[PDB]
RNA sequence: CCUCUAAGCACAACCUGCGGGAACCCGUACCGCAAACCGACACAGGUGGGCGGGUGCAAGAGCACUCAGGCGCGCGGGAGA
RNA sequence: CGAAUGCCGGCAUGAGUAACGAUAAAGAGGGUGAGAAUCCCUCUCGCCGUAAGCCCAAGGGUUCCUACGCAAUGGUCGUCAGCGUAGGGUUAGGCGGGACCUAAGGUGAAGCCGAAAGGCGUAGCCGAAGGGCAGCCGGUUAAUAUUCCGGCCCUUCCCGCA
RNA sequence: GAGCCGGUAGCGGGCGUGGAUCCCUGGAUGUCCGAAUGGGGGAACCCGGCCGGCGGGAACGCCGGUCACCGCGCGCGCGGGGGGAACCUGGGGAACUGAAACAUCUCAGUACCCAGAGGAGAGGAAAGAGAAAUCGACUCCCUGAGUAGCGGCGAGCGAAAGGGGACCAGCCUAAACCGUCCGGCUUGUCCGGGCGGGGUCGUGGGGCCCUCGGACCGAAUCCCCAGCCUAGCCGAAGCUGUUGGGAAGCAGCGCCAGAGAGGGUGAAAGCCCCGUAGGCGAAAGGUGGGGGGAUAGGUGAGGGUACCCGAGUACCCCGUGGUUCGUGGAGCCAUGGGGGAAUCUGGGCGGACCACCGCCUAAGGCUAAGUACUCCGGGUGACCGAUAGCGCACCAGUA
């Protein structure tokens, strides 16, 4: 069955992600078939918050090699939800 | 399907052949893929290791090497003699290893 | 997981109800996502816990399916 | 240049043979073939507009079985046929063949 | 978009004004007159659209000098047949 | 097998030979580094400027940013790079394309045609760099922004009131 | 039946006699594209209708279910669509070449294209063959035979009967006649369409009409089973000494053998390991051509009657195709065009035609095995052994 935990996968762990916590903007590794409307409900129904805005984008998989073979890391998608003024997703403030 | 092993870790075996032929001991491991076995104190070999946090001071470390299974032979705990493994059908009706020299069991 | 544990998880599940199975599942899939974020930061050393849930979550959805196929 | 809807006839293939000279039976050397080339023979198809169940039914049938159409018609009298549409009355007749 | 009526509907419906809420999928990096595109090459070739400043030369998207911006072209050093 | 301007491959000769891809051009200093004409900084000189500068679109597809590297690619050298490894980076209700429209053309209810395959065909559907539609300025990051932030505007749809 | 978390070690953590990994059969899940089918589409992308659920949910979005077209059958049901290495049948169908040029001819109805089918396909129960006064469906192999014949009688093409083998099997309908339901108008002894009965053959048979007589066959459909397939299991008999890195080598003494095929083990092992001869084995799917049982289905005789016995068909001519037959004396089989019958006193045939004598009984259909191929699995080679053998022994239809 599909649950908000199936939409949200892992957090974006970078200097750029972190720097969004102050403004309440939390970044995640979502599902490429996920949807801004689909994400929202997933964050809320999982982090007890009020999503006010969502910004998503696709991250294409990098091409890599074991010297002799060429492949590609999977393609990923990530969202950038804005939470109501004053709310916090603590598990990410972690940091 | 399965690799046929007449010996299992860790019953007592007789190094039938090889440089350590005649020596005896327990089977410290069983390698079906290469169809080999490691025996305690047998096939000893000196191997090198980097000056590494695990192996400070560098140096070498005596490893126990594997042997082809056809080289090892089990020792019946009864007659204490190395024997060929038959297989007995109890009334369980399980099958059990049993010495061929004497009807003893081997586990 | 351990077998005996597995067996129980089947006995216990097959005693349950689809709602109590969806609700149950819905939780362990939360229990995963918790673990996913831990490993994502390296603070997941018992990383075998993951595989269990998914295969717990799997064993659950199955028994859920056993019921509904009727 | 197609298929009889009643006889199943169909364009066959025939050769166009060209012969020269006097035959033997006419006290000659004999005929000689100067050029063979495939042709194709069509059934003499024609249209057959008939009205059945207050509905016009037309067949693309060969001139040979034309008198069979009316037979089908004549034979179709004993059928619930009103209310139907053209293609429906055709298929219902053909089923009689 | 405006307008005209037809069934239907005329407690609906549509127009205007205000109010709260709602507003999805893909693309967005970088090269792009070229070392990243077409030419087997980091190839003096070919490739659509826009901007393209200043002074002087009659004019100009010409010509020469120059701002911003960008370059000295991915082998050098000597020699003076 | 000794020959087929034979076939596959390996290695020689020409030979340290021509050449190293526009005659727009170079010089010194400082640093770096085992190692520098070839990388970074600085000053002087030269060169394009209806461009050899700045945007958009096709096409390429991670080549963009940063850290650590120089065996191989770079026509030399290389501590450099569009190269090797790893990590990070592309954020739209208003910019472009869709849930809007039609063009040539493509397909194609009805219907016509053909030995089979298939070929035609008003409507309708598909079809764009044409039509139509509501975002302008600035700041921010090493790397994205008419996309995030700020200020000031606007569009459409659902519900409710008048 | 003791190790496992694939090729794959390592970092980091687990599991297994409370029987794991692994192997075999059934089931569940099975995103997106693809016949692709809700609609579109530059395949794996994009946009909808309906019913139901989620979220604070009306707009927005996600989840489950359903919605393309065609045929057949009384809006709803069963079926079709596409793929498959060759093998098979049907609809079409060349050329180089050979003829030492070349057109008829050959290459050849082969290559190729298309539709279709299946584990096989086709063919198949005589309107046959053809001279035995005989044979007895069809298919395949041998033989008949490069015979008979065909042929710018050039190059070349090339049968059939009969005989010896493999396999073996025969059936259902249409029409006359009885009955029944429906619908047509031109009212019945009517015509027409369904269904059922009846009937299916060539010593001709069948119907109706009298008359005489009233159980043994048995499936190709269904059922049960053995048998087989897809994992497996038991499986006889050697130590020592010696050279050597290693024994399976040489020496000594023994043993098994329904097993001295082969492959491994540190080298050359009947008796060390995997195996070999000889035996065992299936809860579940599949198959089941052999065994047993059902069922649909099967069957008499003389006598008279002269209703039926498969239609634009047989038959004639015209244009072709197949057969060994290239217009030849040219029949037989098939049919595009024209004309156009009959129901046993019928009709087709026996190589133009006529007669005698004989064979057969068309214009509806079905039908096992023996036959063909080899993507697949297995056994085996006086087959190759990394320029060989498949194009690939290796991440190849890849760079
Ligand atoms: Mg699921
Ligand atoms: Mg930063
Ligand atoms: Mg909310
Ligand atoms: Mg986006
Ligand atoms: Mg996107
Ligand atoms: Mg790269
Ligand atoms: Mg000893
Ligand atoms: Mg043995
Ligand atoms: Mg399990
Ligand atoms: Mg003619
Ligand atoms: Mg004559
Ligand atoms: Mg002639
Ligand atoms: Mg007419
Ligand atoms: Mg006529
Ligand atoms: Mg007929
Ligand atoms: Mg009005
Ligand atoms: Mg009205
Ligand atoms: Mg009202
Ligand atoms: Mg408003
Ligand atoms: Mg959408
Ligand atoms: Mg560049
Ligand atoms: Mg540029
Ligand atoms: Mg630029
Ligand atoms: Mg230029
Ligand atoms: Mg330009
Ligand atoms: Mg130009
Ligand atoms: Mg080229
Ligand atoms: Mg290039
Ligand atoms: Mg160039
Ligand atoms: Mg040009
Ligand atoms: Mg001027
Ligand atoms: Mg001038
Ligand atoms: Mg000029
Ligand atoms: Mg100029
Ligand atoms: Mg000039
Ligand atoms: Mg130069
Ligand atoms: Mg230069
Ligand atoms: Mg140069
Ligand atoms: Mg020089
Ligand atoms: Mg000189
Ligand atoms: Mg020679
Ligand atoms: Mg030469
Ligand atoms: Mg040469
Ligand atoms: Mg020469
Ligand atoms: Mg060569
Ligand atoms: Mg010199
Ligand atoms: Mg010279
Ligand atoms: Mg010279
Ligand atoms: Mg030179
Ligand atoms: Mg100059
Ligand atoms: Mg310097
Ligand atoms: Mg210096
Ligand atoms: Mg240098
Ligand atoms: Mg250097
Ligand atoms: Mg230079
Ligand atoms: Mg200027
Ligand atoms: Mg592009
Ligand atoms: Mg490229
Ligand atoms: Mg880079
Ligand atoms: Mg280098
Ligand atoms: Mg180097
Ligand atoms: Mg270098
Ligand atoms: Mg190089
Ligand atoms: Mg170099
Ligand atoms: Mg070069
Ligand atoms: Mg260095
Ligand atoms: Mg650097
Ligand atoms: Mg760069
Ligand atoms: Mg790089
Ligand atoms: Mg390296
Ligand atoms: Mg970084
Ligand atoms: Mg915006
Ligand atoms: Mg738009
Ligand atoms: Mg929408
Ligand atoms: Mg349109
Ligand atoms: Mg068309
Ligand atoms: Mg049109
Ligand atoms: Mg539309
Ligand atoms: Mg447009
Ligand atoms: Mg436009
Ligand atoms: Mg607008
Ligand atoms: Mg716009
Ligand atoms: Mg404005
Ligand atoms: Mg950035
Ligand atoms: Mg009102
Ligand atoms: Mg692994
Ligand atoms: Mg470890
Ligand atoms: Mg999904
Ligand atoms: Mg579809
Ligand atoms: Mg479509
Ligand atoms: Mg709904
Ligand atoms: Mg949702
Ligand atoms: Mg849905
Ligand atoms: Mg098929
Ligand atoms: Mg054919
Ligand atoms: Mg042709
Ligand atoms: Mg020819
Ligand atoms: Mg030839
Ligand atoms: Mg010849
Ligand atoms: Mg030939
Ligand atoms: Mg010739
Ligand atoms: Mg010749
Ligand atoms: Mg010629
Ligand atoms: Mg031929
Ligand atoms: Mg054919
Ligand atoms: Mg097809
Ligand atoms: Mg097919
Ligand atoms: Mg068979
Ligand atoms: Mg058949
Ligand atoms: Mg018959
Ligand atoms: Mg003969
Ligand atoms: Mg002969
Ligand atoms: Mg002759
Ligand atoms: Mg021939
Ligand atoms: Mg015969
Ligand atoms: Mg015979
Ligand atoms: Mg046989
Ligand atoms: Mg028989
Ligand atoms: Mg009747
Ligand atoms: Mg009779
Ligand atoms: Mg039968
Ligand atoms: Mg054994
Ligand atoms: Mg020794
Ligand atoms: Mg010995
Ligand atoms: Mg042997
Ligand atoms: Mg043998
Ligand atoms: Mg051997
Ligand atoms: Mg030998
Ligand atoms: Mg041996
Ligand atoms: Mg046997
Ligand atoms: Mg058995
Ligand atoms: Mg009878
Ligand atoms: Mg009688
Ligand atoms: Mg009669
Ligand atoms: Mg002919
Ligand atoms: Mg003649
Ligand atoms: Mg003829
Ligand atoms: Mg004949
Ligand atoms: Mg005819
Ligand atoms: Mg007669
Ligand atoms: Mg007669
Ligand atoms: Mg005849
Ligand atoms: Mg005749
Ligand atoms: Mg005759
Ligand atoms: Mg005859
Ligand atoms: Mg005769
Ligand atoms: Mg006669
Ligand atoms: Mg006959
Ligand atoms: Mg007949
Ligand atoms: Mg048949
Ligand atoms: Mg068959
Ligand atoms: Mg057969
Ligand atoms: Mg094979
Ligand atoms: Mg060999
Ligand atoms: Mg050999
Ligand atoms: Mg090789
Ligand atoms: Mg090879
Ligand atoms: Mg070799
Ligand atoms: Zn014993």
């Amino acid at each position: 069955m599909k649950t908000a935990y199936d939409v949200i996968l892992a957090p974006v762990l970078s200097e750029k992600a972190y720097a969004g916590f102050a403004e309440g903007k939390y970044t995640f590794w979502v599902h490429p078939k996920a949807t801004k409307t689909e994400i929202k409900n997933a964050v809320e129904t999982a982090f007890k918050v009020k999503v006010v805005k969502v910004n998503t984008l696709h991250v294409r998989g990098k091409k890599k090699r074991l010297g002799r073979y060429l492949g590609k890391r999977p393609d990923r998608k990530k969202a950038i939800v804005q939470v109501a003024p004053g709310q916090k997703i603590e598990a990410l403030e972690g940091l | 399907m399965r690799v046929k092993m007449h010996v299992k870790k860790g019953d007592t075996v007789l190094v039938a052949s090889g440089k350590y032929k005649g020596r005896v001991g327990k089977v410290k491991e069983v390698l079906p893929k290469k169809y080999a076995v490691i025996v305690e104190g047998v096939n000893i070999v000196k191997k090198a290791v980097r000056v590494s946090p695990k192996y400070p001071q560098g140096g070498f470390i005596e490893k126990e090497a594997p042997l082809h299974a056809s080289k090892v032979r089990p020792i019946c705990p009864a007659c204490g003699k190395p024997t060929r493994v038959r297989k007995k059908f109890l009334e369980n009706g399980k099958k059990i290893r049993v010495c061929a020299k004497c009807g003893g069991a081997l586990d | 997981m351990k077998l005996s544990e597995v067996r129980k998880q089947l006995e216990e599940a097959r005693k349950l109800s689809p709602v109590e199975l969806e609700k149950l599942v819905r939780e362990k899939k939360r229990e995963l996502m918790e673990l996913r974020f831990q490993a994502s930061i390296g603070q997941l050393s018992q990383n075998h816990k993951i595989r269990d849930l998914k295969r717990q979550i799997a064993r659950l959805l199955t028994v859920l399916n056993e019921k509904r196929r009727q | 240049s197609k298929v009889c809807e009643i006889s199943g006839k169909r364009p066959i293939v025939a050769n166009s043979i060209q012969r020269r000279g006097k035959a033997k039976r006419e006290g000659g050397v004999g005929k000689k073939t100067t050029g063979i080339s495939k042709r194709r023979q069509y059934p003499n198809l024609q249209k057959v507009r008939v009205r059945v169940a207050g509905q016009e039914i037309t067949f693309r049938v060969a001139a040979s079985h034309i008198p069979k159409v009316y037979e089908l018609v004549e034979r179709a009298k004993g059928l619930k046929l009103e209310g139907l549409s053209p293609k429906e009355i055709k298929k219902e007749l053909l089923k009689l063949l």
